[PDB]
């Protein structure tokens, strides 16, 4: 080792070999990135001396390429319809139009027969009982051949579909002509028929039907290919493409008495779920953590596994049974409360209650994430702290709210602020429970009382009809992390 | 409360930092601890505490046992050696901790903190959190919390070991004035000689863990136990010199230096079992040393080292034929160049002897402040 | 880029994968085009995503009612059969790979719900749902139950709310109209009405789940149930000596369940399309290419007339065609979304008696309706 | 009351406490030895099988293993391990420069880092298959259907961490660090020598979280894994679940395996979390 | 090695415990900071160290401006007031952390480490950790740190501040001689006068953040310039009695003693700048203070307090007409009772006086071992 100016100069190879590599075959997005990014690295490494840098950078190049692209991407296409219908791009859309194919004569069942090294195509007319026979011929690129109304069978044996196959290629490019005078192309492996393109588009960009006479030109106003006559037009086709849509679909949010009708009340609730789960999560994790290092506690590092468990086992699986479990009538939860107590709660069908049902489930959920957090972060506190503590006269309980938790609170604040933004918007356990269930009645747009804001927000997106809603959601969850972000400052 | 050690010892697995001590600390006493550094000071204190464990033997305080009881509950207030300071707490708050803890009322909990923090001169400091505080600031501050609780039992490891001069003086006086105020049992660490002497009721030497002797300061200061209790306790060490018993009488036993003085002296000493012949030690302190002209046993040799300390000077002096230098000090500046020639008068009422094992033999010399 | 010279398959886990990968090796025996069947997790979320770009398998297999969507973006080409191979299949399994009136999928298995009951229990099972009161009341006195089934999915309850006269979405001739639905009117009102009388006169829970319901009759806690082929394994594990039978009938008329066909769509993106056709008429939609699949994984019912007509030898599948028959395709439009949900929650709400009957329903339509 | 009597009553109303909370375990451990597939049953499975596990493993019950779950879990490992490291080295040195070294627009970069990770997990597979389709063709084996590019995907994942390891840095004693300075330490010798050691039980916090949250990954991970044999635990098993039915025997089976590794590295992982490492060094 | 520094200010914002001190400390000098409990004199050092900035200022380290340099290219080592000890590493591991990073030389490093604990008698704990150490025995190894260093600058905050008299003297050796032995440049700062008096080629005594005097320790013992490093330097402090000047000559002041004998006595002290009857301050040192026998003027109070410290015995007098109690110190073991009348003589040519604002009236009276 003595000079990085080797190195450096070796890695400014690269980046060109591999950008301006980038630049060419059309991946201009993925060149500009690569340049930006090298460039800020190779900068922080060299003469100016950014020595601070280099420990954040290779950090935020991760954070920058797998978390911040997602979020320009998403809020991008926010601005546009991309959705079920609207899925694909104008390109790729014209592309399937201009494939669509259209039968305007009749199948005819081909065969394939050697003659000498050439080769001897046949039809057979599935009514009037006609067959027919060309001449000989050879493959390879564009012909057509004559047919002759025939009587006779061609000498040698039909080819095997190896055969057919192994030249569709070349039988593809080949039209067949019958003795009264319609073309007829291949359309299958085993049948020639008149199977002819749908559309023609013109050098305007105008497409035309080939069988109606119906003109069409791209409305970028709505995405499709709109029909037109001598401007609009009352007829669209499917697939549909993605196109610039700007402000709509974020206005769309601010307008629908209905949609914004139970909006105000499941935001209360989830505030408040999300808020009492970091509480109940935080204070069942830190008093864990505390007791597993009491050091007089017997047998803590057996305590310490058990308690993580939760944890160890995916929550999908969890959740579903947990369902089970608070069966209203039938489970175990409701076998043992109709046994020693009196009461047999309503877990789904009350409101209330199923919102305590939610509480005590992620509380089992996700406690073992604070007390794990805890568990290190507890070390931080020096011990004759806690000597200091019993000189004083102190503990344990007096440790507690006078050493241990004012003393992890503030780097913990970060951890649970951040677990509330997690649980506003925990979509999988609510689903995975209730829908939102009970029904909130009355609503027109599908909402129940377990809803969180993103729960029905993916319901009047994806559900209700008319198809998965991209463009929708991808407005709706800017605008919730907008919500959540100016709450989170506060 | 009459705290009091039997039989204590503390073992690290190996390492014996504490050898059945025997201690009985009375009600209202005022003990200090000394010993070398790595003696284990600390180890008993905390011992007491709770907050080390004893490994063998008994510790009581008052009509309690209380090995097997959380410090918490034993009702003791201790000034760390390090600091041990709430770091998320300011000055104020740190001192009315314990308090605020055991007791109540915001008005009596104020006015005990700004009459604490006047005399430890903290009073400006009070909003001040401890990571920005000096090193002697914060050792007021833990003397602070301790002093503020006012616990049944004080102990103190080495309070005021980061202090000016002046200002180690004024807490000692401090310290004193509590100690006659509440009559609360005290057990105090300290290095700093003259905080041991003045301050304490009595005195316990340490060494290598075992206990090696207990008394009142004059008491250990003129009769020593043995050679290391009368090397350790003094300003500058005792200096010693190998001796030859040449005779033995009823009550004093004849000694000669091994250099070309060839001067025999008698020593008021036990003399009760005592070898003719066998290597002892000669203890005499360089305050105890007498101008040459004045004294008839004459010790000359050369100067070695002078060190000017203002009050006084110290000299040091190689005798013709001995291993180590003999300290001396006289009152005032006194004008000696290195290499110049010293004399000084040997004392034998102010002389200690020692055995080949190192024990003492006591001095029947009468000694003002001692009696019996 | 969809490859040339091949053809990729994509199938569901549940599916005998196997079984195909030895009909694509027939098939490559016969044309050198080698056959590359994938199973992939959650393929029928991962098409729309790959086939957009111009990718993904050339051929999919899934249910019908997904295939409606994948056409309406695009993703999915017009097959072409003649008249002589739509012959071979049952005539109503076209109707449900038809979007726009175009053919979009191939018919391969045809799967709808069936009365399953324990032969010890119940030797001879009911005709109609009117008699299930009366055999529920014998069967509490020996501690059992008549009826078991899931109650919280509006799929399991649909036969019996549709059978008096409900219906998803009606059917003109090759399309749907979305603003007619018969979840609001004297049919569905009737069948649910019917329901939640089973849970008032105290026969059936009223949150009774699948799991829940699925349990009790492999124990033989409760005499019957109504479950699809997929669930048959797991009674043979129990050993319960149990038939599949035709549906019970209501108000005269028989249940109708939703009907699931499973499809194979061609992509609009594969240039292989005249290959793939070929090997799904010829290979796959043959006696002996289906009993390949079948004789890996079960298949049931299937569309093709000749291999159904030779597994309908064993009563379950012969069962579970004739409740298809009599039952209702399940609407290949996206407006289901909206069925799917407001449904289940007319069917909570009745059952939990949050809500009557006819304003459970009438809610329900609103729901899907603007 | 006492101090015995808090012990005792703290093993009593934590067996209670584990109890209540190992319960739903105990469940998915019951229906993977129950026979056939059924989500509820017995506490004591009404009839044990064996055939799951002997399935979740090489074993075959005519008739054979469907799927490699085995390898489903040393991809597991592979992927949530090395990715863990990866996630730990980043997040932890991007900590050491927000902690203890001074630079233009810091604080407002830690907001954003925690904000810009505040976003809903919505469309951002649509992004991620674009880059990884972008990457393969340049940088293989960090691509598309390759474990290089399911690792490198959770990368970004470090906003969380990078500020609780910061505040954890921030505990120590910032005499240390000076002490290491006048010895002559770079602050990369006094991060990695000085430093690290004394932050280590925070270092274990979050390996084993990211362990964890990689182990129970399946978006992502089947989103990026074609090949079965390249499959993680978490994708391998979501082959059981179907739109009708599940088979929960093979599926609570695989849902207990992934526990494995889990407590395996949390175990482990108590070496590294103990107190009093910073006792002794600073007066005060 | 030199270290100066010039008007360099130290503020915490609104808080200033250094304004503009200048210090010229040269190359193989042993120089000492003295000063009360929160002065600044840890700041000075961590100053000098580069882990405090200067706020108004210049400091210079061989000839070389040091403010914007980073304290690992300053040649500066530092046996910390705390201790910063590596408290994950060994005493071993903590003494050889420097030279093992960079010039990494084991014959060398497991050498001096060796060599240096030997001096410090911590041979036998090499293994440990610092949390299995005692606080004494972590002082030594934050020196052994920096002697097994050797920088070109030592800094030394407190560093026998708990240790045991015994060896806080055999430190104190091993400091003396290493700094003659490498003749380096060292900062000391000490509490125990003792250290300060017997270590110092030249002793700083600093005051709330202002340098108070500066020079040798002889020269700070017999002459102060002020009322305040009078009373600073000296085992117990002086004693301060309230004086009356009466006449003036060029060489002398005659002042007035405050006690109804109203005494008056010619002080061989400097004159300049002062007033008949103005208010002055005498000081006289506990030490100076003569037996009654001996000396002309006698000063008679009652005794209050007597500490015995076996080598002598302190006697605290309150004299009539003087607020301040006067401490007496006298040779060997003195029997004396609380309330016993106490007579001292009072030694002219000993005597220090100092005007309103402090400044102390240079002593004229020439006192050995001052240059
Ligand atoms: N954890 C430990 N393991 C082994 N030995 C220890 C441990 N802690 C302390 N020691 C040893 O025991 C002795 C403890 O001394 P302690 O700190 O109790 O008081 P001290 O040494 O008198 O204090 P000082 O050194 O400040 O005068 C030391 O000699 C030390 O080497
Ligand atoms: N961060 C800070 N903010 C405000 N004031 C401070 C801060 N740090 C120190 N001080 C004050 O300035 C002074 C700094 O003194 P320093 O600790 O540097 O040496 P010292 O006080 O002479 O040492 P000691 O008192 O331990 O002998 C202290 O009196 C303290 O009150
Ligand atoms: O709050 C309940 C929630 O806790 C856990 O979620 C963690 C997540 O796993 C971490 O990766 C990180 O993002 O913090 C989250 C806490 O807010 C559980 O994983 C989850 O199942 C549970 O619902």
């Amino acid at each position: 080792d003595a000079l990085k100016w080797s190195v450096l100069g070796l890695l400014g190879l690269l980046v060109g070999y591999l950008v301006v590599l980038m630049y060419a075959q059309g991946e201009y997005l993925f060149a500009i990135t690569t340049l930006i990014l090298s460039s800020a690295g190779l900068y922080i490494f060299a003469n100016r001396k950014a020595y601070a840098w280099r420990y954040v950078y290779p950090g935020m190049a991760g954070m920058g390429l797998f978390v911040l692209f997602p979020l320009v991407c998403t809020i991008a296409i926010a601005f546009t319809n991309y959705s079920s219908t609207n899925q694909l791009t104008f390109e790729r859309a014209q592309e399937v139009l201009l494939d669509r194919s259209w039968q305007a004569g009749k199948t005819y069942n081909f065969g394939l027969y050697p003659a000498g090294d050439e080769w001897q195509l046949a039809l057979s007319d599935g009514e009037t009982g006609k067959n027919y026979l060309s001449d000989a011929f050879k493959f390879g690129g564009e012909q057509k051949l004559q047919l002759k109304e025939t009587t006779a069978q061609p000498e040698g044996e039909r080819a095997n579909l190896r055969v057919i196959t192994q030249n569709r290629q070349a039988l593809s490019d080949i039209t067949a002509i019958l003795p009264d005078g319609n073309k007829v192309m291949m359309s299958s492996l085993r049948q020639f028929s008149g199977t002819q393109p749908l559309y023609t588009l013109d050098g305007d960009g105008t497409l035309t039907n080939n069988q109606s006479g119906v003109k069409y030109r791209p409305n970028n106003q709505i995405g499709f290919y709109q029909s037109i006559t001598a401007n609009w037009g009352d007829e669209k086709l499917s697939p549909g493409y993605t196109v610039t849509t700007g402000w709509k679909n974020f206005t769309r949010v601010f307008t629908d008495e209905g949609i914004q009708k139970p909006f105000l009340a499941i935001f209360v609730w989830t505030v408040v779920f999300s808020l009492i789960t970091v509480f109940l999560t935080v204070a069942v994790g830190m008093v864990l953590a505390c007791l597993v290092q009491w050091e007089a506690l017997r047998g803590k590092a057996v305590y310490r596994v058990l308690l993580i468990l939760p944890y160890a086992v995916p929550s999908f699986i969890s959740i579903l049974i947990f369902k089970g479990l608070f069966n209203q009538s039938f489970g175990e939860i409701n076998m043992m409360l109709s046994a020693l107590f009196g009461v047999k709660p309503a877990w789904f069908s009350d409101p209330t209650t199923a919102r305590t049902m939610l509480i005590i489930v992620n509380t089992w959920l996700g406690y073992p994430y604070m007390m794990i957090l805890c568990m290190g972060l507890l070390k931080a506190i020096p011990d004759d702290l806690y000597e200091a503590s019993a000189m004083d006269g102190a503990g344990p309980f007096q440790n507690f709210f006078k050493i241990t938790l004012p003393l992890l609170i503030k780097p913990l604040t970060p951890l649970m602020i951040a677990s509330f933004a997690f649980n506003f918007n925990n979509f999988v356990l609510i689903q995975l429970l209730t829908n939102g269930g009970p029904d909130r009645l009355g609503t027109t747009t599908p909402a129940g009382y377990t809803d969180l804001l993103v729960n029905y927000t993916y319901r009047i997106a994806f559900e209700g009809g008319g198809g998965q809603d991209f463009g929708l959601a991808a407005a709706i969850a800017t605008l919730i992390f907008l919500l959540v972000g100016a709450l989170a400052i506060v | 409360a009459s705290v009091q050690l039997q039989n204590v010892t503390k073992a690290w697995g190996e390492v014996v930092v504490s050898k059945d001590i025997n201690l009985d600390i009375h009600e209202g006493e005022f003990v200090v601890f000394v010993g070398p550094s790595g003696c284990g000071k600390s180890t008993l204190l905390r011992m007491i505490a709770g907050l080390e464990t004893i490994t063998s033997g008994d510790l009581f305080i008052g009509e309690k046992r209380m090995n097997d009881t959380p410090p918490a509950e034993r009702g003791v207030g201790m000034v760390f050696q390090s600091y041990a300071l709430y770091p998320h707490l300011s000055v104020a708050e740190n001192m009315s901790f314990g308090l605020k803890l055991a007791g109540a009322k915001k008005e009596v909990i104020n006015q005990r903190v700004n009459q604490v923090a006047e005399v430890l001169q903290l009073a400006h400091l009070l909003d001040r959190k401890p990571k920005a505080l000096s090193g002697g600031q914060r050792q007021r501050v833990a003397i602070g919390r301790t002093l503020v609780a006012e616990p049944s039992v004080f102990l103190l490891d080495q309070p005021l070991s980061n202090l000016d001069a002046a200002l180690r003086v004024q807490m000692r006086i401090e310290i004193s004035r509590l100690h006659k105020r509440l009559g609360r049992t005290m057990i105090y660490v300290t290095h700093d000689q003259v905080e041991a002497m003045t301050l304490a009721d009595k005195i316990v030497v340490l060494d290598a863990g075992r206990v090696a002797q207990v008394g009142k300061p004059l008491e250990l200061y003129h009769y020593p136990a043995d050679r290391f209790v009368a090397g350790f306790i003094g300003s500058p060490k005792m200096n010693f010199l190998p001796v030859k018993v040449t005779a033995t009488a009823i009550d004093q036993v004849q000694v000669e230096l091994p250099m070309p003085n060839r001067q025999q002296v008698w020593l008021p000493v036990e003399s009760r079992d005592v070898q003719v012949g066998a290597n002892m030690s000669l203890g005499i302190r360089p305050e105890h040393l007498l101008p040459s002209d004045i004294a008839d046993v004459i010790l000359e040799g050369e100067v070695q080292v002078v060190e000017q300390l203002g009050n006084e000077t110290q000299i040091h002096i190689q005798i013709p034929s001995i291993r180590q230098n003999l300290v001396y000090r006289q009152n005032d500046v006194v004008l000696v160049e290195e290499g110049a020639t010293f004399a000084i008068g040997l004392p034998p009422e102010r002389c200690h002897l020692f055995r080949e094992d190192g024990t003492a033999c006591r001095r029947l010399h009468k000694e003002p402040g001692v009696a019996s | 880029k969809i490859e040339e010279g091949k053809l990729v398959i994509w199938i569901n886990g549940d599916k005998g994968y196997n079984g195909l990968a030895e009909v694509g090796k027939k098939f490559e025996k016969d044309t050198g085009i080698k056959v590359t069947v994938e199973h992939p997790d959650k393929l029928e979320e991962k098409f729309p995503q790959v086939a957009a770009t111009g990718d993904g398998p050339d051929i999919i297999f899934w249910a019908h009612d997904r295939f409606g969507g994948y056409a309406q973006s695009g993703l999915l080409a017009e097959i072409t059969p003649d008249k002589a191979f739509q012959d071979k299949l049952y005539p109503f399994t076209w109707d449900a790979v038809r979007y726009n009136g175009k053919l979009i999928a191939y018919p391969i298995a045809v799967e709808a719900l069936s009365l399953i009951y324990n032969k010890d229990l119940l030797p001879n099972p009911p005709k109609t749902w009117e008699e299930i009161p009366a055999l529920d009341k014998e069967l509490k006195a020996k501690g059992k139950s008549a009826l078991m089934f899931n109650l919280q999915e509006p799929y399991f309850t649909w036969p019996l709310i549709a059978a008096d006269g409900g219906y998803a979405f009606k059917y003109e001739n090759g399309k749907y109209d979305i603003k007619d639905v018969g979840v609001d009117n004297a049919g569905a009102k009737a069948g649910l009405t019917f329901l939640v009388d089973l849970i008032k006169n105290k026969h059936m829970n009223a949150d009774t789940d699948y799991s829940i319901a699925e349990a009790a009759f492999n124990k033989g806690e409760t005499a019957m149930t109504i479950n699809g082929p997929w669930a048959w394994s797991n009674i043979d594990t129990s050993k319960v000596n149990y038939g599949v039978t035709v549906l019970p009938t209501f108000k005269g008329q028989p249940s109708k369940p939703f009907v699931g066909v499973l499809s194979a769509g061609i992509n609009a993106a594969s240039p292989n399309k005249e290959l793939a056709k070929e090997f799904l008429e010829n290979y796959l939609l043959t006696d002996e290419g289906l009993e390949a699949v079948n004789k890996d994984k079960p298949l049931g019912a299937v569309a093709l007339k000749s291999y159904e007509e030779e597994l309908a030898k064993d009563p379950r599948i012969a069962a579970t065609m004739e409740n298809a028959q009599k039952g209702e395709i399940m609407p290949n439009i996206p407006q289901m979304s909206a069925f799917w949900y407001a449904v289940r929650t007319a069917v909570i709400n009745a059952a939990s008696g949050r809500q009557t009957v006819d304003e459970a329903l009438k809610d329900a339509q609103t729901r899907i309706t603007k | 009351k006492s101090q015995k009597a808090r012990l005792f009553i703290t093993h009593l109303l934590l067996l209670l406490f584990i109890a209540a909370i190992m319960f739903p375990l105990l469940m998915v451990v019951a229906i993977s030895l129950r026979q056939g597939n059924f989500a509820t049953g017995s506490l004591i499975p009404e009839q044990i099988s064996w055939d799951h596990w002997k399935l979740a493993l090489g074993f075959s019950v005519i008739t054979p293993p469907p799927f490699p779950v085995l390898l489903w879990l040393w991809n597991s490992v592979k992927v949530a391990g090395i990715s863990a490291i990866g996630i730990v080295a980043l997040s932890t040195t991007c900590a050491y420069a927000f902690a203890r070294m001074r630079f233009p627009g810091k604080a407002t970069l830690l907001k954003g880092m925690l904000i810009f990770q505040m976003f809903p997990a919505v469309l951002s597979l649509v992004a991620l298959y674009a880059l990884f389709d972008r990457l393969g063709e340049y940088i293989p084996f960090i691509g598309l259907n390759t474990h290089g590019g399911v690792i490198f995907a959770y990368l970004g994942g470090i906003a969380l961490h990078v500020w609780t390891i910061k505040g954890y840095f921030e505990t120590i004693d910032s005499s240390l660090e000076e002490a290491a300075a006048l010895d002559g330490a770079t602050p990369w010798q006094a991060f990695r020598l000085v430093l690290l050691p004394l932050s280590v039980p925070i270092l274990a916090v979050v390996f084993i979280l990211s362990f964890i949250a990689a182990i129970t990954e399946v978006p992502v991970a089947s989103l990026l894994l074609r090949d079965v044999n390249s499959y993680t635990l978490a994708v391998g098993m979501q082959q059981y679940l179907n739109p009708q039915n599940y088979l929960w025997g093979d599926f609570a089976a695989a849902a207990v395996m992934s526990a494995l590794p889990i407590t395996i590295v949390f175990l482990l992982a108590q070496r590294w979390l103990v107190n009093g490492l910073t006792a002794g060094g600073v007066k005060g």
